[PDB]
């Protein structure tokens, strides 16, 4: 769920 | 820029304050504490507005703290949710200043984010009903770093800093390299002290056009 | 005190  | 968040936050993801924040939030969810927004939405500002695409940054503080409201963007609410009073005041300023803007029938602002408006709360989670309940975690450290990275790695971003908290958060920004505009918060608690009349949405677009870039269409669109 |  973390876009990085 | 071609720059992405992944290019500049990969090491930040490994920092203790960041790991401790995620672990604390996860432990609270596991223990049965209702926390907003849902885990899948916490980083939606970053998903919808990549680093190289940032044109305008608008800071908030906390996520909305009621069921179904927050979805990982400052100011915005999910479709179907009543318009928050601060967003209603933003809509009133918009209708008074942007030619052809008319009152939207929803408060969902993904379409702003997809145009390069980074809608960044400085704290990214909250316990249900309880403002500032996650302020003591490391989210402000994280969002300090995010603002510092935009300052460092981009040129010519417009920062709209509304209220004392946001203005302090933006005190670092280079005011020659970027365009910083300040006003009171659009909340009913402060909007009549100078948010109405600040003309920030027009001013942001005038800057973008002077830079040779496309302006923001501030009318939000439902998906 | 303005969280939102």
């Amino acid at each position: 769920d973390i876009p990085f | 820029n071609e720059l992405t968040w992944h290019d500049v936050l990969a090491e930040e993801k490994q920092q203790p304050y960041f790991l401790n924040t995620l672990q604390t939030v996860a432990s609270e969810r596991q223990s049965g504490v209702t926390i907003y927004p849902p885990q899948k939405d916490v980083f939606n500002a970053f998903r919808f507005t990549e680093l190289g695409d940032v044109k305008v940054v608008i800071l908030g503080q906390d996520p909305y703290h009621g069921p179904g409201q927050a979805h990982g963007l400052a100011f915005s609410v999910r479709p179907g949710i009543a318009i928050p009073p601060s967003l209603l005041n933003m809509y009133k300023e918009l209708e008074n200043t942007i030619p052809g803007f008319t009152r939207p029938n929803h408060g969902y602002l993904e379409s702003w984010a997809r145009q390069g408006v980074l809608l960044l709360n400085t704290v990214l989670t909250v316990r249900a009903g309880q403002a500032h309940s996650h302020a003591s975690l490391g989210w402000e450290t994280f969002t300090d770093k995010v603002i510092s990275l935009i300052n460092q790695h981009r040129e010519g971003v417009v920062f709209l800093l509304w209220g004392s908290h946001a203005q302090k958060k933006g005190a670092i920004i280079d005011k020659q390299r970027h365009h910083v505009l300040k006003a009171p918060h659009p909340s009913p608690l402060s909007a009549h002290r100078g948010f109405f009349g600040c003309n920030h949405f027009v001013l942001a677009n005038q800057w973008l056009e002077q830079r040779g870039e496309t302006p923001i269409d501030w009318m939000p669109v439902l998906p």
